[PDB]
């Protein structure tokens, strides 16, 4: 356990950060993901329409 | 004796309801793409009060800034609205019109130009 610190005294900071970044993208991934499909929307939406006359 | 007169022709005239629903406005837009022909026109347009609201003489004012502008109009650069002294200055377009379409409780208010 010593020797796990001594060789990477960071790990719980690192994990810490892990969560919250876990966390964030939990938030952002859906968010963004969200925003994509609104402004998408307007083309995924559209109906194409040939008329020679 | 317009009222005598109606009275005379007009009396057998039947009273005796299509009434108006509602209509949705929706945001939206139709292109018809025809390389073909010469120039392109576009109508634009949000929804507008309809006849009865007294934002129509607001907005009739504020059309009315905006104005209306053809390649015959004399004024050209010097004249009133922006929009049209830049379409002027720019040669933006040949013609354009504000508009304020009035039907029961909705409209059409926007611009339509021709470039
Ligand atoms: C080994 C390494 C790997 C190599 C690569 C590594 C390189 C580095 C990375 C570089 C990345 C390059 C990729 C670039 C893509 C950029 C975007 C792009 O162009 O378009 C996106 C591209 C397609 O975009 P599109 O508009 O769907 O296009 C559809 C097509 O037209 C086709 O239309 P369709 O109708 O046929 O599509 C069917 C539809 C439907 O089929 C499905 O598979 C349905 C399943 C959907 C899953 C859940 C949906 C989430 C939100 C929707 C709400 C309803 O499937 C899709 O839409 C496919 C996209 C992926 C599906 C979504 C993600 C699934 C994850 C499941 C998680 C479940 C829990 C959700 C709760 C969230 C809260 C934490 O999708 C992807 O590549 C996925 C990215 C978006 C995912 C975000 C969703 C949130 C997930 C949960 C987050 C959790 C965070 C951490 C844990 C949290 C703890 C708190
Ligand atoms: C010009 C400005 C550049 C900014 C870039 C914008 C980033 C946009 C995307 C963000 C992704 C969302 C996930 C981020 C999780 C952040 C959570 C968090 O607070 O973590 C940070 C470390 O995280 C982190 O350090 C995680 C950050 C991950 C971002 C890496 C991408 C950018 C590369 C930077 C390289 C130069 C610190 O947490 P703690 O030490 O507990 O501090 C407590 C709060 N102050």
């Amino acid at each position: 356990t010593f020797l796990r610190w001594a060789a990477e005294p960071e790990h719980d900071h690192r994990k810490r950060m892990g969560l919250k970044m876990l966390l964030m993208m939990g938030l952002l991934l859906p968010l963004v993901y969200a925003m994509k499909r609104h402004k998408w929307s307007v083309l995924k939406s559209r109906k194409l329409a040939y008329r020679p006359p | 004796q317009l009222l005598d007169l109606a009275q005379k022709h007009f009396s057998g005239l039947s009273g005796t309801v299509p009434t108006l629903s509602p209509c949705r406005f929706t945001g939206s837009q139709i292109c018809h793409r025809e390389d073909g022909l010469p120039l392109a026109h576009v109508a634009i347009a949000v929804e507008g009060p309809g006849w009865a609201h007294p934002d129509n003489v607001a907005l009739q004012v504020a059309n009315a800034i905006i104005g209306h502008y053809d390649c015959t109009y004399g004024g050209g650069a010097h004249l009133s609205s922006p929009l049209a002294s830049i379409a002027a200055t720019n040669k933006l377009c040949q013609s354009f019109q504000t508009f304020n379409i009035c039907y029961a409780d909705t409209g059409l208010l926007g611009a339509h130009f021709v470039c």
